[PDB]
């Protein structure tokens, strides 16, 4: 008896692909889907060097549980993990990283992309482009 | 009752404040809440479109709805969001 | 700035962040991965790994063409497949692939239809080890 | 032409071999080509609605498709795949 988990975390660290995998591995599992979201270099023609982040602490949490919990209504999957970083991210960071695992990969890809779909529409986030 | 007005992204940089408290009867709609907001920084006026409140962080759109607030309850003024 | 198709077959440990690393691109803000896993059961039976056999440079060459594919239905930018070969324990990775592109529907579509296209087309096979 | 022939997952188990080389005009029918193999190993009779071909690395179904195999080439027999 694995207990399915929700791992929530907004922070100002730099976020590891590896770590947040991690977190979701299960021997009940074989899909892991991820998506992580980066900072391009460019803005509607503008060069840009870095995005700067802020959120609404703890609402944004509590709008991804309301994500996790619906994903889990719909979905067969077993561990969630949504990983914001806030403040500075510069060109080719993270800002994002939502894992997904379950037993088959249909739920992993759907449950992730309604994950970041979700979160971009709901959750109180905000992005300034820093130019050149 | 004292409430806590949260501004978030752009309203903040035009009401110039990340927060301040306000009075506000105990029960208000939403629009009433607004205008005093409006009314306390003009510069918002311009965004009045495409604002959304949170109270007690669960979204409210600015209409008739009846809030019935309580003392430290958190207004949040949320501009069109834009996360990951 | 040169668009990449990293493909690699393996009996090494696969790592998510060495495959990550190898879609980054500056112009690209999204990333999408797909990573399989040796699960513990199947048919109600306890598994201890899982044993793939692929046809080289075959296998290699039937990724190409579902790259080549992916590029012709979605503006991406760098693809990563990369699957193991021999035994793969329990909750270790026997693929995974990344896709990187401007924006996110992209590479969510491409990945999707890598794994769909490779489950079906590409000579890989696996038996699996039980208890 | 001697070509090679490389049998993979449920084919390995029943011909006993992973490849084999044989001997075949260099002009054949797909049928005809399946035809030598089964005479070398009967049992694969079993398999025969299960299995396709892959030749010099590119697919090609068990049809009246005309194969021309030059010396060395590489014949796939491939069970359905599972990767």
């Amino acid at each position: 008896e694995e207990k399915s988990k929700d791992v929530i975390n907004f922070t100002a660290e730099k976020l590891s692909v590896d770590e947040v995998s991690q977190l979701v591995i299960s021997p009940l599992c074989g899909a892991i889907s991820l998506f992580v979201g980066t900072t391009r270099n460019n803005f509607e023609g503008k060069k840009v060097i870095s995005l700067e982040y802020e959120a609404y602490l703890p609402m944004a949490e509590n709008e991804v549980r309301k994500i996790c919990s619906d994903i889990r209504q719909k979905w067969p999957v077993k561990h969630i993990a949504v990983f914001h970083r806030l403040g500075l991210v510069p060109v080719s960071e993270a800002s994002i990283i939502i894992a997904v695992s379950s037993a088959h990969r249909a739920a992993s890809l759907e449950a992730v992309s309604y994950a970041i779909d979700t979160l971009k529409a709901k959750v109180p986030i905000w992005k300034k482009e820093i130019y050149e | 009752s004292m409430v806590e007005v949260l501004y978030f992204a752009k309203s903040a940089e035009i009401t110039g404040v990340r927060s301040e408290t306000i009075s506000v009867p105990q029960e208000i709609k939403a629009l009433q809440l607004w205008k005093e907001i409006e009314t306390r920084h003009p510069g918002l006026a311009d965004v009045r479109n495409q604002i959304i409140f949170a109270v007690r962080q669960e979204y409210v759109e600015l209409g008739d709805q009846l809030l019935v607030l309580q003392p430290g309850d958190e207004i949040a003024v949320i501009p069109p969001i834009s996360g990951g």
